[PDB]
DNA sequence: GGAGGCCAAGATCTCAATTTCGTACAAGAAATC
DNA sequence: CCCTTCGGGAGGTGCATCCCGGTCTCGCTTGGCCTCC
RNA sequence: UUAUCGGCGAGACCGGGAUGCACCUCCCGAAGGGUCU
């Protein structure tokens, strides 16, 4: 029934190039697993949370070499935490989540 | 006449370091990076090759044997040929046609030269780089500070005569004055280089010769100091080395190796295992290695290699596995028909 | 020596097990006279006056150095969220703050250094 | 004996030489799957 | 509730190779000669 | 667009040798204490 007028489609695409993103929010992942929480690993998540702010700065997306290197390193340093979740079902859910992130 | 691939790992019992001119910069001693600036560092295959070549040279020297006084028959030119492959007499021609078929006899009678070639003769042995397996397996070590002995310990003052304590007082005052001078001139030089950053390309050269003027003035304030040329007290900049226990994958090939050449190579491995020191920094005991190699051979036309055996070098000993490695070592030991005094 | 290779190489000490390292020392230097009052009885009244002017000046230096460091670390947060090549001017500012701190230190008569530190 | 194919011969000549390098940021809105 | 320390001294030199070895062609016709129809 | 259409092509290992190493102690100063069946 509806028709679509995307006024200012130039900015639409330009920021679509941002919207082509899924924010793996470590605070959200920290908040998501609040019962199966290997709290010792939080430091790693906290250290990575610092690094993102250092590379990302004030940008929602930043193309310095650090960003992809930190992306791989963060998920490897999260794979370290992957062997810390105690509940096996939660561990596999976490493993599958990062695996989906890893393959994506 | 078969190809031997030593594929294996070097475990670093002590930190492993090297100083390659291109690798190092104004920052300090830094390992080569295996690519760009931030690439994972690797230990040069050149350092490993040189260490094993000098080990093999010592092996050949011992095998030929030393006269009563302890001297080796080899000429100085022969020592350089065997261990570094430089013809000091300059009689090595690169593409002289007549040595085209003398290469086979030269290799047969000089297994070391066949193994480690020379200028004009291809070396059958290719000693590859050692690349770490894991990440963050390197670091800055050796950071230090030379300190006045008589200020760290006062009991050494009672050993100095009056004129020598006065000498130490003149030296300390010259060091403090030199320091204040070189420090104010380097604290103007560093801001002058922090202005060279935003520099008009032409002005690059002018600020550069300003930097070289300041450097000449630092070197004349150093040539002015009477008591000492270099200040005794100083921080030693650390060097970059592979961490202790770092596992570095290593790959060495002996292309078309005869039994006796591979035997000489294994003897070189053993004699290097007597002192498993790679790279440098012999002070701080850097370079000590525990390396294990799987020797695999590959008959051309075969689809799979055959693992002849393993060469394990540990601080507790050298373990050789496989009958073939023993056979090659024995063949090298028992072949009396080698001549190294003649290239 | 310089140019003569030393035959001795003294390796690094590598711990065998995990752990086996931690923070030692710590603690804090203190004012003797709040630790033991008996030393008041050795010091003359003029020296008691000097010690109490020393306490008051150390404590006022403390509070004002403290608020200073507090704005300094809020500025360090600004630097942690500043841009590239704009932080070098804030760093000149920080070095100036530092100089100022060291001058505030200098002009504190004898007890230039915080005692109860 | 005629018709295809391979190969050697035929006159001297007309004209000029680079010398690597891009590009250096901001924020619009949000019940996100 | 205190209160986070000053500094000191940042190298000296070496040495930067030798040598190869840089192509055929062909843009047209024509007959002489050598084999096949 | 002063006409019509025309792949330029075929072959080559550039390789052969070298340890970058040689010297440095980073140390010196300190009680964190008092407070509550």
């Amino acid at each position: 029934n509806m028709y679509l007028i995307i006024d200012e489609a130039d900015i639409f695409v330009d920021m679509l190039e941002v919207w082509k993103q899924r924010r793996f929010n470590l605070r959200e992942l920290t908040s998501a697993f609040n019962e199966h929480i290997p709290r010792n690993g939080v430091h790693v998540i906290d250290q990575l949370m610092n690094d993102v702010t250092s590379i990302a700065g004030d940008l929602h997306f930043c193309s310095t070499p650090a960003a992809v290197a930190l992306f791989d390193n963060s998920f490897n340093a999260l794979s370290k935490v992957g062997r810390e979740i105690k509940n096996e079902a939660a561990r596999k859910a976490f493993f599958d989540c990062i695996y989906s992130w890893e393959m994506l | 006449m078969r190809t031997l691939n030593f594929n294996g790992k070097i475990s670093t019992l002590e930190p492993l370091t090297v100083t390659v001119k291109n690798a190092v910069s104004t920052s300090g001693h830094r390992l080569p990076r295996n690519g760009g600036f931030n690439a994972a560092p690797y230990f040069p295959g050149t350092s490993i090759r040189g260490t094993l070549r000098h080990a093999a040279h010592k092996v050949i020297v011992d095998r030929v044997g030393l006269n009563a006084d302890g001297k080796s028959p080899f000429d100085l030119a022969e020592h350089f040929m065997l261990a570094q492959g430089v013809d000091i007499n300059g009689e090595a021609e690169t593409f002289a046609p007549g040595e085209i078929n003398a290469g086979a006899e030269l290799r047969s009678k000089n297994p070391l030269i066949s193994l480690f070639g020379r200028w004009g003769l291809s070396g059958k042995v290719g000693i590859g780089n050692a690349i770490p397996d894991g990440d963050n397996q390197w670091g800055m070590f050796g950071g230090g500070a030379r300190s006045i002995m008589f200020q760290r310990d006062e009991s050494l003052m009672e050993f100095l005569e009056t004129d020598q304590v006065d000498r130490l007082e003149r030296l300390l005052e010259e060091q403090a004055e030199a320091s204040v001078d070189i420090s104010q001139i380097k604290t103007e030089q560093d801001a002058l280089k922090k202005a060279m950053k935003s520099a008009d390309k032409d002005t690059k050269a002018e600020l550069q010769i300003k930097v070289r003027e300041l450097d000449e003035k630092i070197q004349a304030r150093k040539d002015q100091k009477q008591e000492s040329r270099e200040s005794i007290r100083r921080p030693i900049d650390p060097y970059e080395a592979f961490i202790t226990g770092a596992e570095l994958s290593h790959r060495m090939s002996i292309k078309n190796a005869t039994d006796e050449e591979a035997g000489l190579f294994i003897s070189a491995l053993i004699r290097f295992a007597a002192e498993p020191r790679f790279g440098g920094h012999a002070n701080h005991n850097c370079g000590l290695v525990e390396a294990h190699w799987t020797v695999t051979t590959w008959k051309p036309g075969e689809l799979v290699p055959v693992t002849l055996g393993e060469i394990v070098i540990t601080p507790n000993g050298v373990e050789i596995t496989g009958d073939e490695l023993f056979a090659m070592v024995k063949a090298f030991n028992e072949n009396q028909s080698f001549d190294f005094t003649a290239r």
